[PDB]
């Protein structure tokens, strides 16, 4: 009953894969800001045609 | 060898390149031939109009005057059969004109003598044919060319040069013959004379090629120019400006310019043609040069046009989101970039279109769609086969080039490839299984590279167009093609529908509101026309303007890339140009540039592809450019022509505003990189051009000449032959008469170009037989002859049509006046009865007989391409779909569905129709008669189909002239032609057909007039009133008067419309679970869902046509065989042909019954399908299967009803007034049946209409507008009100409305009806009583399947009897009761002088004339034992009124109608003239006391027959019931009127509340109710009351002298104690009225 | 009883985590859109290129799925 | 305490979200593949100029 | 309770949902180094023009 209950559930690593998702959305802000620059260098190649 | 010269038009671009190969170094050995064979003076190939122009015969060579005398002959016949005879002179005396004027004559003998030639040339196994004669001109024929040679001038020239010749003869005799009946038959008179000025005006033009052409090119934009210079008055016009005619060729300047003098319709008619004339020959390299450096020009940069398209994908978003959320009440899903707008997220959040996004469209930059469908890469069979030759692969472009030209031109030789490497045709690559993987082939569309072998699109020139340079189409592979059909599907599908500016040119209602609404608009000075014309469309689209879109696309539908591959696809792509004779050249087996003939990438995919989405972009840049200047605007579309409908604003003139339109639409068309030329558009407010129609200030002009001159391809998918002549010919005069051309013109036109293309291909022992060629044009195809514009009902009806019976009167007609005895019809006719009943063309054509058709031109079409394709299939989707044989599936379920116990054959084909196999059938009639399917069964034995046109030709000649007879038809050309039909479905057919037969509507109705008509002629009648005296000027203004698996969801309507019905069988119930097996329905049950021809619809706005038949067909409930429709047509149309032989319409006519056995009452009857069914289904032929998801009926349909008539009358309150006019309903109430309702209980229907009234709860302008629309005599549905409650029967059996008539007091019987229906607003008194009613079940019932509950409505109830009232009746001497007859507002005193007189002489029968006043002819109907004869003259409209007014039913029972509307002048006692014998007169006296037991003071002595007989001495009789002439509503007792006291001050002080309704009308009732208390009251009565009244406090006080200062003075004049009612109603117990009295009440009842 | 219960309850950490899921979601749209952007000038470039060459139809879109 | 047991489970949510965090994961893969594809054709640019 | 113990069982997919968030962390350092060649070879457009 109560052993069940701690089977059914795992609160820490919850937290584990939560800090996990904040990882992944570090990573996505600098490729964003990455692709940002990219874009800037690709206009100024059409700009110049 | 093989076949030669093997087209008989012109279908071909004219080309010249062959001709100069042959004349500068040709080794092939026919061209050494034709140059040997040349003169000296040599002519040019171009200049072959030069040689063909002076060619002339000698007078008078071909013997047609039988030809004109037969002619003559059958228009007698046919205007006899409609018996309209009195246009019979003016039909072949126009045809007698035409074909003995000179010029006209030597035009059809030049068209004889040139498709003579082309019969005895064409489809030949002889290379050259010998020396062939054509006046002057001796023509030698060496292969495909052609010598051409008079006197001493020759001209080598191909075989298309000389169809050009024989195709403009033929065009020309076209156009003189309909030019003569056009002038014959219409107004203006004959303008023959300017076609014969303008042929050889421009036969006089001795110019150049291409000045020529130019010339050609531009004669009708010069005459619009001209039109429109002349007759716009708002804006102007510069159009004409540009064209240079007036400098190269004055003289036809002159004619233009006269023409415009005397009649700008006659002009824009006349420039209209312009095939008539010859045809260019396309002047190759530069033209191929021009068209590719078009395809590859820049004149924007591509980082504008980059920057342009991302503006023209926000505006496709907005317009997008704003479509999906009108239909699907939601947002699409949408993301949000950042740095969108706060009113987007909060309109994203409500589920809203804000009325502010249409401005702001730039906020669309940050709304990404996401996805809303997926993309559908599996075409079906329709688009698939047809329209379109392709290229199998690249290797194959050798094939379009000759060799010989390839070795002269580059020194080497070609390396063609034995083989053809694939297929030439969509069906071919269906045979062969090349389009088994459609997904599979589309996949490198998907990725992106598509592959090497696919990327060639050869450019082929347009035919008969009048471009010296040419236009070219796109011949593309198979891929390509696929591409196309897949794209052009799924924006055609799921994108425009949501795009408002395509929708509404998409839906046939919204268009055709549009153009009524343009065309009254136009004359007031409101909604000029902008005409935009992009003549390199095609060409100009480029790459970067169309890809961000494509994304978007790409986006939306989750596929990838797909729209994205056609734009930078052409960049890619080898273009070559389809030149024989000048070939590209080759270096490793591939094209090489040149600029001429090849190109190695362009910048454009070419003409007709991305055809959809071009469309959507120009849509957008023109709404970009009228929306950044403030302007009401509508679009419609087509293509490259663009029309824009411009409103006019308060601000400014439309000058003004047009400057501005063109200027924002020449920056925004220049932005895409599509430059618009100011010589090429023009504004307008007169002309303006949709669907190949032209209007001229609203009104179409007619398209005679223009339709009836085109020279159309004919003998499809066969062989040469005469029936596909004569079938093409029909069909043209039939598409005529359908596109707004007269009948008679068509159907004289038809049978003159009948009997001369006869007499091209028939001997002279036929041609010179009158009679043998008059029965052969009276024959038809309905039994067995060949096709014939004579024998079609469907020139003069738009409706579905029955041509046994028109056809079986035709040859009635022709034996009984023609002498041509009924053994030459048996001889022409050859019936000839099957052996056996083929159920199948029962099925297929529900109207035919069982019959041989022997001059049917013979390809096997059920079973032999059905075994060749099952034989010759080398891979799937044909293994599938035929593995089993479709036409035994079909005689097998034929043969079920014959089993019916009453034969239904309509019902029949209508079961066959719910099948997967006649979809199969339907795929193979388009495997056999399509577009590119005649390459196919044409090439298969491709020489054998020129010894069967011989073999066909020898065969038609003998079955002509064969002398035997078939089987006698004296039976059924005897006697009622509707009974005859049906004899002889019963003898060939086997079995009783009902269901099919349609009277033939001349025999059923004979018109007459009025002047010399009888009484038994208005027995059963159709009468047509004038307003005014007609003639042709009411012709043309109008008058007064007002005018895939969806199968399965038909499987369903059919099988509700089957059950409610009731017609139940076990057997059929198993044949319709058998269709929804097989296209995958396997659910068990699902319970889910005026105006005539156009011809004359001008002319009925100016007559009157009622329904008074209904004294043998009309007063029951059994439905009778007549089509009304077409009987209106047809009375119509006795009118047109009066006015356009020269008479005029001054009196009314009629249309009689003739034939009493064409009125059968038809047989409402179960049908029982007998036998079980043996079909079994199929489940192969539907390849995309469904899925699943994908109490008594009086009270369901009186609840339904009523709440669908109140939200008709809230739409009707919201609706302007224009469009209150117009006859539009909310759910079609128009059609439906008047004996339904009087069958329908109305009590039902009117707490369903009250509790819905009491359950909208609206606003007070709403409300305000209620009160009103139904005050006044307006909108469609009080009209529907009113026809619905025209008898009293309905009136007396509401169980609310006897209870309620005593409360309301009504002027009018509309005035009843108005306040029946808004009474609950205004009077919740009996609302307290009559709220229980209420039952929530029957207000659930849905309204999409009322209709049905309307096939049910009909037979369930019964209709009520009527009854008739009494009126004072006087006579002898009695007791005074109260004598009251009409004491509410009339002359009581004119009523009881007549009824004095009328008693005393004891007359039976009394005639009034339409002078006297309505109601005392109400109370001499009301007069027992009495027969009142009104004088008409053939007018219903005084009996009409006359009956409004009555409330019993009396002036229904005691007027003879057809004596009354047969009656015309004094034949008895009458009352109405001045003076006379019989004439009942009133005199004046001044002063009598009137010493008479009964009546208190006489006004008017009544003389008679010049004497004065004693009227003094009579007195009264007993009375009883009364009708609602002596008004009971107000009756002696007050009770009932204080309650009515009570209530109309309840009325006026809470209608003071409502805004937007200011209350002096229904103060004027108030006031008229307060009148009948002024004559009780007993305080003075004021004839002008000052009457303030006024709001204090949220409380109206309103009386005489102001309370308040705030009050409003309202002036009421006129009151006075008229009625005797005053001295009637005084009673005892004065102060009983204080008592229950409002204080406001006293104080209206004690006066200041 | 009621404490298993709620160490056992995590209603407002499964929020927490589905929400920062839709967040990474919104911002991967985000990305697929510029590198849409991206695409359309590289590809009207090479197509501006390859007029009046044999050059070859490179992909630009990987495969279909499954 | 039956209820309260009820707030503290969802499979079904869980579930939803391991779906939605593997279709993040296939764009992913796309993005990238279609990147490369874009490496290729602006590789032929640079041998172009 | 059993029947709501097998309902409550979430041990399987809290570890499978750590390894789809592993496979996402790993996609996205492999489309990072992409982008940062991308950048490595679209810089050379102005080397060469
Ligand atoms: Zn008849
Ligand atoms: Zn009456």
């Amino acid at each position: 009953t109560i052993q069940t209950a701690q089977r059914c559930d795992h609160s820490d690593s919850i937290r584990i894969l939560g800090e996990n998702i904040k990882i992944l959305d570090r990573s996505m802000k600098t490729m964003m800001e990455t692709m940002k620059l990219m874009m800037e260098k690709v206009d100024l190649l059409y700009a110049s045609t | 060898a093989g076949i030669n010269r093997t087209d008989q038009s012109l279908k071909n671009p004219l080309l010249g390149t062959e001709v100069s190969f042959c004349l500068k170094s040709s080794s092939l050995p026919h061209h050494v031939r034709a140059l040997g064979q040349i003169k000296a003076r040599n002519l040019a190939s171009c200049d072959y109009y030069l040689l063909f122009r002076q060619v002339v015969l000698p007078p008078e060579v071909y013997p047609i005057g039988v030809l004109i005398r037969a002619a003559e002959a059958i228009l007698t016949v046919i205007v006899s059969a409609w018996k309209l005879e009195h246009m019979t002179k003016t039909l072949y005396s126009s045809v007698r004109y035409a074909l003995t004027n000179p010029r006209v004559r030597a035009q059809l003998e030049l068209h004889i003598a040139y498709q003579r030639i082309v019969g005895q040339v064409s489809y030949s196994r002889e290379a050259d044919i010998g020396p062939k004669r054509l006046g002057n001109m001796s023509l030698q024929f060496v292969q495909s060319l052609v010598i051409a040679t008079i006197d001493t001038t020759s001209c080598l020239m191909t075989y298309n040069h000389f169809l050009a010749a024989a195709d403009t003869a033929k065009s020309r005799c076209h156009l003189l013959i309909a030019s003569v009946v056009q002038g014959a038959l219409w107004e203006q008179g004959s303008f023959l004379d300017h076609i014969i000025n303008l042929i050889d005006t421009i036969d006089s033009i001795n110019l150049p090629h291409d000045d020529y052409f130019t010339i050609i090119k531009s004669i009708s934009p010069y005459s619009q120019g001209l039109v429109m210079g002349r007759h716009n008055v708002s804006v102007s016009s510069d159009f004409a400006s540009v064209f240079t005619i007036p400098e190269s060729c004055p003289q036809l300047d002159s004619l233009l310019k006269k023409l415009l003098q005397l009649d700008p319709v006659l002009l824009l008619m006349v420039s209209s043609v312009q095939k008539s004339w010859y045809f260019p020959e396309i002047r190759m390299v530069d033209g191929s040069r021009e068209q590719l450096h078009k395809m590859r020009v820049e004149l924007e940069t591509p980082q504008a046009l980059l920057s342009y398209g991302h503006t023209l994908l926000s505006i496709f978003r907005a317009e997008f989101i704003k479509g999906y959320v009108s239909k699907n009440a939601k947002w699409p899903p949408v993301h949000l970039l950042p740095g969108c707008d706060k009113s987007i997220k909060n309109a994203r959040e409500l589920g809203r279109w804000s009325p502010a996004f249409d401005r702001r469209w730039q906020l669309f930059a940050k709304v990404v769609i996401l996805r809303i469908a997926d993309l559908d890469m599996d075409p079906d069979f329709n688009d698939i086969v047809s329209d379109k030759a392709i290229i199998s692969s690249r290797r194959d472009w050798v094939f379009e080039y000759n060799a010989a030209a390839f070795w002269k031109k580059y020194g080497e030789r070609l390396e063609r490839p034995p083989a053809r490497s694939g297929p030439s045709r969509l069906v071919n690559a269906l045979i062969d299984g090349r389009l088994d993987n459609i997904p599979a082939l589309l996949e490198p569309f998907y990725r992106g590279a598509v592959e090497f072998e696919d990327r060639l699109t050869v450019l082929v020139p347009k035919e008969k167009e009048l471009k010296v340079k040419g236009r070219f189409f796109s011949k593309q592979t198979l891929a390509i093609r696929i591409y196309q059909v897949v794209a052009e599907a799924a924006l055609k599908n799921e994108v425009m529908p949501y795009l408002k500016t395509h929708s509404m040119t998409m839906s046939s209602t919204a268009l055709t509101h549009l153009l009524n609404r343009l065309s009254h608009t136009i004359t007031k000075g409101d909604s000029f026309v902008i005409n935009l014309d992009y003549s390199s469309w095609c060409n100009g689209f480029r790459p970067e303007l169309q890809a961000p879109i494509c994304r978007q696309l790409d986006q939306m539908f989750n596929c990838g890339y797909f729209f994205r591959t056609g734009c930078t696809l052409p960049c890619f792509t080898t273009f070559i140009i389809q030149d024989r004779f000048n070939p590209p050249y080759s270096f490793r087996g591939e094209p090489v540039e040149d600029g001429v003939t090849c190109a190695v990438g362009t910048k454009t995919m070419g003409e007709g592809m991305r055809q959809k989405l071009w469309t959507i972009l120009t849509s957008c840049w023109e709404i970009i450019a009228l929306r950044e200047i403030n302007v009401t605007f509508n679009i419609l579309g087509q293509g490259d022509n663009q029309t824009i409908i411009i409103h006019k604003s308060a601000s400014q003139n439309n000058q003004l505003l047009a400057e501005r339109a063109l200027g924002a639409l020449y920056k925004h068309a220049r932005l895409a990189g599509h430059n618009l030329k100011v010589e090429e558009c023009w504004v307008s407010d007169c002309l303006y051009e949709y669907g190949k129609k032209l209007f001229f200030r609203g009104v179409p002009v007619p398209g005679c000449l223009k339709q009836l001159s085109r020279v159309t391809d004919s003998t499809g998918e066969l062989f040469p032959n005469l029936y596909s002549k004569l079938a093409c010919l029909t069909s043209s005069c039939l598409s005529a008469a359908m596109a707004d051309t007269s009948p008679w013109v068509a159907l004289a036109t038809g049978v003159c170009l009948y009997l001369i293309e006869l007499y091209v291909e028939l001997p002279p022992a036929i041609m010179q037989d009158e009679s043998l060629l008059t029965t052969l044009c009276l024959v038809g195809p309905s039994i067995g002859g060949l096709p014939t514009p004579a024998t079609l009902p469907s020139v003069f009806f738009r409706g579905m049509s029955d041509p046994l019976p028109f056809q079986l009167a035709l040859l009635q007609t022709l034996i009984k006046t023609t002498g041509v005895t009924c053994s030459l019809v048996n001889r022409v006719v050859k019936l000839r009865i099957a052996p056996y009943p083929d159920w199948l063309s029962l099925v297929t054509d529900p109207t035919s007989l069982n019959i041989a058709q022997v001059y049917r031109p013979e390809r096997q079409i059920r079973r032999w391409i059905e075994e060749a394709i099952a034989t010759s299939s080398h891979s799937s989707r044909i293994a599938t779909f035929f593995q089993q044989p479709l036409t035994e599936m079909a005689q097998l379920l034929a043969r079920d569905l014959s089993t019916m116990m009453p034969l239904r054959p309509r019902d029949m084909s209508a079961l066959f129709a719910l099948s997967n196999v006649a979809y199969g059938l339907s795929i193979i009639d388009l495997f056999q008669k399509s577009s590119t399917v005649v390459s196919a069964s044409q090439a298969v034995h491709i020489e054998d189909v020129a010894l069967e046109s011989v073999r066909y030709k020898e065969s038609i000649i003998q079955g002509l002239l064969d002398t035997t007879e078939g089987y006698n038809m004296q039976p059924y050309l005897e006697g009622c032609t509707y009974l005859a039909a049906k004899q002889l479905r019963r003898l060939t057919w086997g079995r009783d057909l009902v269901g099919v037969t349609m009277p033939f509507v001349a025999e059923q109705f004979h018109p007459h007039s009025s002047v010399g008509a009888k009484a038994e002629l208005y027995l059963d009648a159709i009468i047509y009133c004038p307003q005014e005296t007609l003639r042709s000027h009411h012709l043309t203004t109008r008058g007064d008067q007002p005018l895939a698996a969806n199968l399965v969801k038909d499987t369903l309507v059919l099988h509700q419309w089957y059950k409610v019905r009731k017609v139940t069988d076990p057997h059929l119930n198993t044949l319709m679970a058998r269709f929804l097996l097989e296209k995958g329905y396997t659910s068990d049950a699902r319970p889910s869902i005026q105006g005539l021809t156009g011809y004359v619809n001008i002319l009925s706005t100016w007559l009157r046509f009622s329904s008074d038949y209904l004294h043998s067909f009309s007063k029951s409930s059994d439905d009778y065989t007549i089509h009304f429709q077409h009987v209106f047509t047809y009375g119509c149309l006795y009118a047109d042909s009066v006015i356009r032989s020269g008479g005029v319409i001054s009196t009314p006519y009629l249309l009689s019954a003739s034939c009493k056995t064409c009125f059968e009452k038809i047989d409402s009857e179960e049908f029982v399908l007998a036998c079980e069914p043996q079909y079994r289904g199929a489940e192969w032929l539907i390849t995309k299967p469904v899925t699943v998801p994908e109490f008594d009926p009086c009270v369901s349909a009186s609840y339904c009803l009523g709440i669908l008539i109140g939200k008709s009358f809230l739409v009707d309150i919201r609706a302007s007034g224009q469009d209150i006019m117009e006859q539009r309903t909310w759910a079609n109430l128009e059609r439906f049946s008047i004996s339904d309702m009087q069958k329908l209980p109305w009590s039902i229907v009117i707490r369903s209409l009250w509790r819905f009234l009491i359950g909208a709860r609206l606003l007070q302008f709403e409300k305000a507008g209620l009160i009103r629309m139904l005050y006044a005599a307006t909108g469609p549905t009080f009209s529907f009100l009113m026809k619905v409650f025209q008898d009293s029967a309905l009136l007396m059996d509401c169980a609310p409305l006897d209870r309620l008539s005593p409360r309301i007091n009504f002027h009018s019987r509309g005035d009843l009806v108005a306040k029946l229906v808004l009474l609950p607003f205004i009077n919740p008194g009996i609302v307290e009583i009559e709220v229980s009613g209420i039952n929530s079940k029957y207000h659930a019932v849905s309204e999409a399947n009322m209709d049905l509950y309307i096939a049910a409505a009909k037979s369930v109830g019964v209709k009520p009897t009527q009854f008739v009232e009494e009126t004072n009746d006087f006579t002898a001497r009695g007791h005074h009761h109260g004598c009251y007859s009409l004491s509410w507002s009339k002359s009581r005193n004119q009523s009881q002088v007549l009824k004095m007189v009328v008693r005393k002489l004891k007359l039976c029968v009394l005639y009034i004339y339409p002078t006297v006043d309505p109601a005392v002819a109400l109370d001499l109907c009301h007069l027992p034992a009495l027969t009142i004869i009104l004088v008409l003259g053939g007018d219903p409209a005084y009996y009409e009124r006359l009956l409004e007014m009555d409330l019993c039913g009396a002036v229904s029972s005691r007027v003879d109608i057809p004596h009354s509307l047969a009656a015309r002048t004094h034949k008895g006692f009458t009352i109405g003239p001045d003076t006379g014998p019989g004439v009942i007169r009133l005199d004046k006296l001044e002063s009598v006391c009137y010493a008479h037991p009964c009546l208190e003071e006489l006004e008017f002595n009544a003389y008679l027959d010049s004497e004065l007989v004693d009227i003094s001495d009579m007195c009264c009789l007993p009375l009883a019931t009364p009708c609602k002439a002596l008004f009971r509503p107000i009756y002696r007792s007050l009770q009932s009127f204080r309650l009515a006291l009570m209530d109309n001050y309840s009325f006026v002080m809470d209608l003071i509340l409502i805004r937007g309704l200011d209350i002096r009308p229904h103060l004027e009732e108030f006031d008229e109710l307060l009148v009948v208390g002024q004559h009780i009251l007993g305080q003075p009565v004021l004839v002008e009351v000052v009457y303030y009244v006024g709001v204090v406090g949220k409380r109206p006080v309103l009386a005489r002298h102001p309370w308040s200062a705030d009050l409003k003075r309202i002036t009421v004049g006129g009151r006075a104690p008229c009625p005797s009612a005053a001295r009637l109603r005084d009673e005892d117990c004065q102060g009983s009225l204080l008592v229950g009295l409002p204080a406001g009440l006293t104080q209206l009842l004690i006066i200041d």
